[PDB]
RNA sequence: AGGACCGAACCGACUAAUGUCGAAAAAUUAGCGGAUGACUUGUGGCUGGGGGUGAAAGGCCAAUCAAACCGGGAGAUAGCU
RNA sequence: ACACAGGUGGUCAGGUAGAGAAUACCAAGGCGCUUGAGAGAACUCGGGUGAAGGAACUAGGCAAAAUGGUGCCGUAACUUC
RNA sequence: AAUUCCUUGUCGGGUAAGUUCCGACCUGCACGAAUGGCGUAAUGAUGGCCAGGCUGUCUCCACCCGAGACUCAGUGAAAU
RNA sequence: CGAUGUCGGCUCAUCACAUCCUGGGGCUGAAGUAGGUCCCAAGGGUAUGGCUGUUCGCCAUUUAAAGUGGUACGCGAGCUGGGUUUAGAACGUCGUGAGACAGUUCGGUCCCUAUCUGCCGUGGGCGCUGGAGAACUGAGGGGGGCUGCUCCUAGUACGAGAGGACCGGAGUGGACGCAUCACUGGUGUUCGGGUUGUCAUGCCAAUGGCACUGCCCGGUAGCUAAAUGCGGAAGAGAUAAGUGCUGAAAGCAUCUAAGCACGAAACUUGCCCCGAGAUGAGUUCUCCCUGACCCUUUAAGGGUCCUGAAGGAACGUUGAAGACGACGACGUUGAUAGGCCGGGUGUGUAAGCGCAGCGAUGCGUUGAGCUAACCGGUACUAAUGAACCGUGAGGCUUAACCU
């Protein structure tokens, strides 16, 4: 249950190439606030679509 | 010959004058309408290509739409095709019904199995169960050995193991026809068709007789 | 292979399960807005939501499941009261869930959960 | 839903009380058994002086299945425990004389007259 | 299903009376012996009733000449004839299995009479 | 009365499963045997290596036993690798 | 060797049910065992249930299932009685 | 036979079918009297065998409840 | 010999043909039926138990048949550990003894998270020559191919008689495989209910917690089988063994050397599935984009500004789709998910209250109350407008047709 051979760099290189990890490449600006936030997520500051829910 | 393109609405049963109940797939089949014609002059086959159902102006693309107004039928979702025999022949936009079945004695249906998912040998293959007592360790349902030994030294392809069951495209033949009603859209045959209620079904007439 | 089954095992055996859906229950009640996971929120409604449809009826027999669940005589006060005319119009969708991002330790994605009335 | 080792009842004066099919019979590798079908059963317990013995080896016919039957309607007809009819070992004909209980619709297939011409039942 | 249903009330009988299990009834069955159409009767205490429309069955069991016979009933089917209701039976649970472990003085259910 | 019976603590370790780079260098879960006695346990003593002790297995003598461990003869000897 | 499912003598020891220090549920009191969140495939461990048949399994009824309490009735061969 | 190679000896019982088992037979390869012989109530986490019960042991497996396995985040080995 | 785990069983098999069955034939000491024996043929099929560690073998009972071998006497990084093959012990026997015996007997730790090949599934990247969307042809590959019995022809042909067909047609079976929950059932710790003990909600009443879901009873949806459908084929081409026609070599004769025709579950098709990464990367239909400018080793070149289409992806609601990806549906122009309304289904006469009774409890209100996943509807809640990726008419040569 061991490797036989030690593989070289050349293949670890092959294994982790699907490792990219893609970033979100995707910014919702709130129509009202203007801020920098998620789609279908509250602001930091907490609007949401226009609307002040999170009231904090 | 060319069949139709139904969809899986349930299953019932019909309760003969001496109480047979022939058990009864309800398969819906609505009027389908020829968008395109194919000729031995273009593709060197005869065929016609249908459509059924239709589909909303927010989801029907571009290249779909066009080719549904070449042959001004409003799309269908989706878009089946059958090959011709050559006794026949065909006309765009020709909404084509049930009518076809009301005279056949058997059909054969072709649709997408249920989706079983991974599966295991036993449920795959039918595997017979390794003995579940008498100091079996850690084997109660594996495969059990897959090869001989250094003379062949690999594993024969084609050997089953545990995989996909499903969403096959299986197909049933030789179903007998039980009842057609035109007023619905109605085929009733008797049977067990492929599919979950709401799976488009391929039906056409039966080959082998 | 739960084909057409429902429901939410959420790694808990069953006793432990309706045991917090009830804890959570008051909770979401007693101060009408909290932070959760988003699966346990969605899983959420399909208890707390149909409880207020039992309270929007006043009558001994449904103060007494009230009670059954949910094991609150202070839920039940909140409830009859203040949560069963307040929504006396709506049909269903007493509730709002709304994504906050994820939790600090162990990148959980929470969600706020809260009334639909929320305004004094 | 008979089978190897099931332990049967006889439906009839044979000259047994109960019964044990060993082999089922017709096609290889056969299962099951049911109210239609010709078994080799051996005799676990005779009567005193009936016209068989304790030890005999013989074909028989069951009558009735706990597991039931099914009619061309979908309905079902569960009896209450598994019953045959000895057959003589080499030309079935029913061995005993009177029959117990009901039997079935689904039996009378020509060598078989006997048997319904006795059934007090179905 | 809008279809199924529709599809579902054609065959559905209408003259069935109603019954609660415990009640014992006796069947007319369409049985034919070759040419022999005839009308059967069978008669035992109903041990338990499914509802599923055009599917709807009951069940009841017989202690005929020997030992029990449980006879199924699918109630739309056109084998049945006849259902006569003969006694009320007084239960208090919807499946009456239990009866079958039990036999004679151990068995006889209550009788409901209103 | 009982090396008496049933059965917890306590002591023991027959069976099965898990574990086997383990939670653990011998355990766990579920059942098993004894359980007023040739019982079991705390504390302190005595017996030491061709010796001890042994309801006796070549068993145990600090995770080590057909001759313990530590140091020294001693860089033993090795027609073998 | 570890913040290790192990091992470590003595003392006190409530309520309800129970023969009982067993066990089930609690009190006083003390903890949720120092990775979590989702999903709900094969497969493995612990479990629950199962039509008809009921040891055909298998080296072998291994394993499970099963029987299980108090009181009265009744109880053989054989026996060192 | 805890002993018998030949040997699955031969006969009887038990089973539809018994190289095991139980009772005899003496042809004791190579039993035998305190390295004890032959019996024996009771006892036994003892060896063999049969019967009742009971059951997923099995025909032949199906479903479900949990802990891993799977994915995301943090930490992060090993034999070779 | 700085390790190649060794019998048998379980599981999974795969090949050969020296063929047990099924197929086709020759001869017969072949009437018929049933056989003997030899030839061609490997598609498919090819037992259940008793006894033993057993391979084997014997026996009981079947079957159309219960093939012979190769595969490290197939298969332990898949299981078992009965046998053999350690340490304990005893019997017989050998030896003065320590001990010894394919002589016997009882007991006796079976480790390994898979790098590579292989194999079963499923994805990402790029290529396919402007890009995109769907639908296919189809090289090639794979699966499947079993057979009994009963009846009819016909008690006919045959035959002293008894017995008893060929060819051909129909029904119904067993085993194997595929699909599916309509029926019969199983499960159904998310549904209803009964009930033991104990604790708590102030107490009664009414409920909840724990005790394997506490123990139980039934049970929707799904899943599933013992349940329910269908399948093997008919037909065609080329043949093997074999039977032939015509016919010389050799005036005859002869199936063959010319020529022509028959002839098997085998081979190629026919049936079903995959499949254009088949780099020889195919075909069809449709859709989208037709702006300026410098630089230069002016070359299928490099660069900047303004535009970024079809479509795709991402995000969210999600699914009879699913390990993750992926696949299908939907995104306010909405039925995608939850909830709500109505219905169904299941459980079985709630609670509260009145009456009779000393009480336990019964009775009326009531087929009520409560209902998971189910069906039909309803935007009440949640699926935000934009942004991100992707361009700005698509090389050279030649030929046939239009300028």
């Amino acid at each position: 249950a061991v490797q036989q051979n030690k593989p070289t760099r050349s293949k670890r290189g092959m294994r982790r190439s699907h490792d990219a990890l893609t970033a979100v490449t995707s910014l919702s600006v709130d129509k009202t606030s203007g801020e920098k936030h998620l789609r279908h997520h509250i602001t930091a500051d907490g609007y949401y679509r226009g609307r002040k829910v999170i009231a904090k | 010959m060319i069949g139709l393109v139904g969809k899986k609405v349930g299953m019932t049963r019909i309760f003969t004058e001496d109480g047979v109940s022939i058990p009864v797939t309800v398969i819906e089949v609505e009027a389908n309408r020829v968008t395109q014609v194919k000729d031995l002059a273009n593709d060197g086959y005869r065929a016609i290509q249908v459509t059924t159902g239709a589909k909303k102006a927010n989801r029907v693309t571009k290249p779909e739409a066009g080719h549904f107004a070449k042959a001004g039928v409003e799309a269908g979702r989706g878009l089946w095709e059958f090959r011709l025999a050559e006794g026949e022949e065909f006309t765009v936009g020709q909404s084509i019904s049930v009518e076809l079945f009301a005279d056949v004695k058997k059909v054969d249906v072709t649709g997408t199995s249920k989706g079983k998912g991974f599966a295991g040998t036993v449920k795959r293959w039918n595997f017979r169960t390794q003995d579940a007592t008498h100091g079996n360790s850690l084997s109660h349902r594996v495969p059990g050995s897959i090869g001989q030994n250094q003379t062949p030294g690999k594993v024969f392809k084609g050997k089953k193991m545990a995989g996909q069951m499903g969403n096959e495209r299986v197909t049933v033949q030789s179903l007998d026809v039980v009842r057609v009603d035109a007023e619905r859209n109605l085929l009733l045959v008797k049977g067990a068709v492929p599919g979950a209620t709401g799976s488009d079904l391929i039906v056409k007439p039966a080959v082998k007789a | 292979m739960r084909h057409r089954k429902s429901g939410r095992q959420l790694n808990r055996n069953s006793s432990h399960r309706q045991a917090m859906f009830r804890n959570m229950a008051g909770s979401l009640v007693r101060h009408e807005i909290i932070k959760t996971t988003l699966p346990k929120a969605k899983e959420l409604r399909r208890v707390v939501e149909p409880l207020i449809t039992l309270a929007k009826t006043d009558s001994v027999a449904n103060r007494r499941l009230a009670f059954a669940r949910t094991r609150d005589n202070e839920i039940v006060a909140k409830l009859f009261n203040e949560l069963g005319p307040r929504f006396a119009s709506r049909a269903g969708g007493y509730t709002r869930i709304l994504k906050c991002g994820f939790r600090a330790g162990d990148n959980a994605p929470m969600a706020y959960i809260e009334l639909v009335d929320r305004s004094e | 839903m008979i089978q190897e080792q099931t332990m049967l009842n006889v439906a009839d004066n044979s000259g047994a009380r109960r019964v044990m099919c060993i082999k089922v019979l017709g096609g290889s590798h056969r299962r099951y058994a049911g109210v239609g079908d010709i078994i080799k059963i051996t005799i676990k317990e005779a009567i005193p002086r009936g016209k068989v013995k304790k030890g005999d080896v013989l074909k028989a016919v069951v009558v009735r299945t706990k597991k039931g039957v099914r009619r061309p309607d979908g309905s079902v007809i569960r009896f209450d425990g598994n019953a045959c009819v000895l057959l003589n070992n080499n030309s079935e004909q029913p061995i005993g004389t009177r029959i117990f209980g009901p039997v079935t619709r689904e039996l009378r297939s020509e060598k078989f007259m006997k048997i319904i011409s006795l059934a007090p039942e179905v | 299903s809008n279809i199924i249903k529709q599809l579902e009330q054609e065959q559905m009988k209408q003259d069935v009376p109603s019954f609660r299990p415990g009640d014992t009834v006796e069947v007319k069955v369409w049985v034919v012996e070759g040419s022999k159409k005839r009308l059967q009767a069978f008669e035992g205490v109903v041990i338990a009733i499914r509802n599923r429309g055009l599917h709807s069955a009951f069940t009841v069991r017989k202690i005929s000449n020997g030992e029990g016979v449980e006879r199924v009933f699918q109630t739309h089917s056109p084998v049945v004839d006849s259902i006569s209701v003969k006694r009320r039976g007084a239960v208090r649970k919807a499946k009456l299995y239990y009866l079958r472990e039990r036999t004679g003085k151990a068995a006889r259910i209550k009788e409901r009479l209103n």
